[PDB]
């Protein structure tokens, strides 16, 4: 029936004709090469260097499972041509994710901003939600660092993903997101550390933030 | 060669249905399993497929740069959907009756025979004059006053999606 | 056949902005599809 063969390539398991008339091979290659990137992702996003790279790596697996969820769900045994047409509006999107990753690659803020410029570059198209759901979780740990100088003041660093590292007492060297708040965060923290010794509209960040800076 | 034909109409040619990067789909030569004066309709039917591949070869390459151009591509994916839908309908037919002839598909696939040649040249003007910027909103509108009701209702849909970019940038700016 | 071959030659020379001939063939073309269905059915 061959349908359980082609459908078992998007999963990665080899088959009788998938190793690692007569025109079907051309049709087979169009769904075959789709599989070669799915495997080329688990080989790349399997680990649990950088903290923000892990979250982006942890956000990617939150997506592939959906791709594994959609398959093995609808078709018990459908027509051969139905497979190629059904997995076209979705398959080409999988090949787009290869242009994003490698299959070098920035880290830290350099990556949290690179992924941002991928939004405005391809905003209105159908690639807006998937990239957004990545950026929405690829910045999750970075907000926590920012959530230190605003609430507690205990600077937290691991490998240098933060853009800021650590008489005069003011030698915490400092030198995308709106610079109107960039330099303000640098001073909104040093004050706390000193009292201890005595459309892309970024509104979800600055609104719970500026309310605390003035106070 | 029945199922051989439908796959050629989807973007996968074979030995009996050769492919050329210059001309397009065409019958190779004479076969003993086909009527001597039947090859005519297949060549005419193949011209429907030759347009389809040049669509995908243009869509996949996305080639010129700009959001309006890129969003015009995805807009071109919506209009081609009934072509994907109606072609798949024949599959249920021949699996049911295996003795059908080559004449029936031409009687079924006449509507798409006319829509492509009018919309295909719309792509040619873009690849030949480098229509960059919002001017694509007029080239689609200049042919929107066409006489054919189906051709009018097709490019109408692309305009309904192509404006989806302008409205957004207009909103985020105004 | 002459009556139908000449008309098919006419429709061909419009496909390959007059807005009238192009609007005239669409009426002729529409008649042919329905006429073709009766002939195609007989073949069944």
């Amino acid at each position: 029936e061959l349908v359980k063969d082609v459908l078992n390539v998007l999963i990665g398991v080899v088959s009788a004709t998938f190793s690692l008339p007569e025109s079907i091979s051309s049709l087979l290659s169009e769904v075959a090469e789709y599989g070669t990137c799915y495997t080329r992702l688990s080989h790349f996003s399997l680990q649990p260097k950088g903290l923000v790279f892990q979250a982006f790596t942890s956000g990617l697996r939150r997506y592939l499972q959906y791709y594994r969820a959609c398959v093995l769900s609808t078709p018990p045994t459908l027509s051969l041509l139905t497979i190629g047409f059904l997995f076209k509006k979705l398959g080409r999107q999988l090949r787009y994710l290869a242009e994003l990753c490698g299959v070098a690659f920035p880290t830290g803020v350099k990556l949290l901003s690179y992924l941002y410029q991928e939004a405005l570059h391809n905003c209105s198209n159908e690639h807006y939600p998937v990239l957004l759901s990545l950026l929405k979780t690829s910045c999750e740990p970075y907000t926590r660092f920012i959530h230190d100088w605003v609430y507690s003041g205990v600077f937290r660093d691991a490998y240098g993903e933060f853009m800021i590292q650590v008489k005069l007492y003011w030698t915490h060297g400092y030198v995308v997101f709106l610079k109107h708040i960039a330099h303000d965060i640098y001073v909104c923290g040093k004050t706390i550390n000193l009292l201890k010794l005595c459309v892309l509209m970024k509104r979800s960040i600055t609104a719970p933030l500026a309310a605390h800076i003035s106070l | 060669m029945i199922h051989e034909l439908l796959l050629a109409l989807s973007g996968y040619p074979g030995s009996i249905f050769t492919w050329n990067k210059r001309s397009g789909l065409q019958v190779s030569q004479d076969f003993p399993f086909l009527h001597p004066s039947e090859t005519s309709v297949l060549n005419r039917l193949c011209r429907l497929g030759t347009d389809y591949i040049r669509f995908t070869e243009f869509i996949e390459q996305y080639t010129l740069h700009g959001i309006y151009l890129r969003a015009f591509c995805t807009g071109l994916d919506s209009v081609l959907q009934p072509y994907r839908q109606a072609l798949l309908d024949l599959e249920q037919e021949f699996l049911g009756d295996p003795h059908l002839s080559i004449s029936h598909v031409n009687y079924f696939l006449d509507q798409f025979q006319l829509l492509f040649p009018s919309v295909m040249v719309v792509v040619e003007q873009i690849k030949s004059q480098k229509i960059h910027g919002c001017q694509i909103l007029e080239t689609v509108y200049k042919h929107s006053c066409g006489g054919l009701p189906p051709v009018r209702s097709a490019l109408e849909k692309i305009l309904a999606v192509c404006h989806g970019v302008m409205y957004k940038q207009l909103s985020a700016w105004m | 056949g002459q009556v139908v071959f000449r008309l098919q030659e006419f429709i061909d020379e419009v496909m390959g902005p007059f807005r009238t001939y192009q609007a005239f063939m669409w009426a002729l073309y529409k008649y042919f599809i329905s006429f073709k269905e009766e002939l195609a059915e007989i073949e069944k």
